[PDB]
């Protein structure tokens, strides 16, 4: 259902641009949420399928970045701040991103809540809303203030609440996994799991000792979905520009000693994680669609069995009838 | 009453009639 849904979205806005009004889908936006050094760039910049994320030393997300993909023929990107800049060049975009974050925070333990405004264009994606955000901590590190915890955590919380909103729930291993930030944000919103996959990350890098076994047996509190576990670029992946396919080949090593995920093995990866969250964007749009054709049967109607001599009406309203009834066959 | 009534013969100038724009 994705895969048809996506060229009848543009479609849906062309005939609405005729009609001369303001009726936009509104498609739902998706926000990535994790400790500080969770790997939350990476989770995010895979399901995109490019490298265009800021990733670093100590602290990674240093400022939101609020993303609207727009549909268009050429691929580029331009920033808010920066009125009218060309690049061309993918791997420099990257590059540009990340300078403005180190503009304001620098590289020894950062924060900022100024977002960092980004439009990217290409002809292959649904105009969508993503958010990268600073990641939440339990203690400071560096010089962080010691109230750093609700800084951080108040800026992220204003995306995540907004309704339908997939929860990358990346969950940090130098955090007790039961104080998850990840797993508390992900079953506020959407406690059953039809969108929400409980994912913990960095799993190779927790004390010694602590495991959140029950949970993460989908026995304790059990999800449709269960959990997915997911290994992520380390420290040493980041600081080389370790690519994206490399991240993927630390997973496995990890899964097969610990006891709390063996017997889900075939249930694991980030490339399942993927196939879920697709599915549920789908509904959303669908929803708003009856509405507005009923609007439009009722105008027509008058004017023709009194012919006012308005026939203009009819041409016009008959053309959005037509792209709304193909949307609601699928 | 009558009166209003014979405006209704017409057939041709039915949709001659109609319009309300």
């Amino acid at each position: 259902s994705m895969e048809d849904l996506i060229p009848l979205v543009n479609r849906l806005q062309d005939a609405f641009s005729a009609i001369g009004q303001n009726a936009d889908l509104d498609l739902p936006q998706i926000a990535v949420v994790g400790g500080q050094s969770a790997g939350k760039s990476s989770v995010l910049e895979n399901f995109v399928g490019r490298d265009f994320l800021p990733r670093g030393s100590g602290i990674v997300t240093r400022r939101p970045l609020v993303l609207q993909l727009v549909n268009a023929t050429t691929e580029y990107a331009e920033f808010l701040h920066c009125k009218g800049k060309k690049f061309t060049d993918f791997e420099e975009v990257r590059l540009e991103i990340e300078a403005e974050t180190d503009r304001v925070t620098g590289t020894n333990k950062g924060i900022s809540p100024v977002p960092i405004n980004l439009r990217v264009y290409s002809p292959h994606v649904l105009n969508l809303t993503l958010v990268d955000l600073p990641g939440m901590t339990k203690v400071p590190v560096g010089d962080q203030p010691p109230d750093i915890e609700f800084q951080i955590r108040d800026m992220l919380m204003q995306f995540v609440t907004k309704e339908n909103c997939l929860i990358l729930a990346v969950s940090p291993a130098n955090s007790d996994l039961a104080n998850s930030d990840a797993l508390k944000v992900a079953k506020e919103v959407d406690p059953q799991g039809q969108r929400t996959i409980g994912v913990i990350t960095k799993l190779d890098l927790m004390d010694e000792g602590t495991d959140a076994r029950d949970v993460l047996e989908n026995k304790l509190l059990p999800l449709r979905r269960g959990y997915i576990g997911v290994v992520n670029r380390s420290q040493k992946d980041i600081d080389g520009k370790k690519d994206i396919t490399a991240a993927l080949a630390a997973e496995r090593k990890f899964f097969l000693s610990h006891p709390s995920y063996r017997h889900l093995a075939d249930r694991m990866g980030t490339p399942y994680l993927q196939k879920v969250l697709n599915q549920q964007l789908t509904n959303h749009i669908r929803d708003t669609l009856p509405g507005l054709r009923n609007k439009l049967q009722s105008q027509l109607l008058s004017i023709e069995k009194e012919v006012d001599e308005m026939l203009r009406m009819y041409h016009a309203l008959k053309e959005a009838l037509s792209i709304i009834g193909n949307i609601n066959t699928t | 009453q009558k009166a209003m009534l014979q405006l209704l013969q017409d057939k041709d100038t039915y949709s001659w009639l109609l319009k309300e724009r």
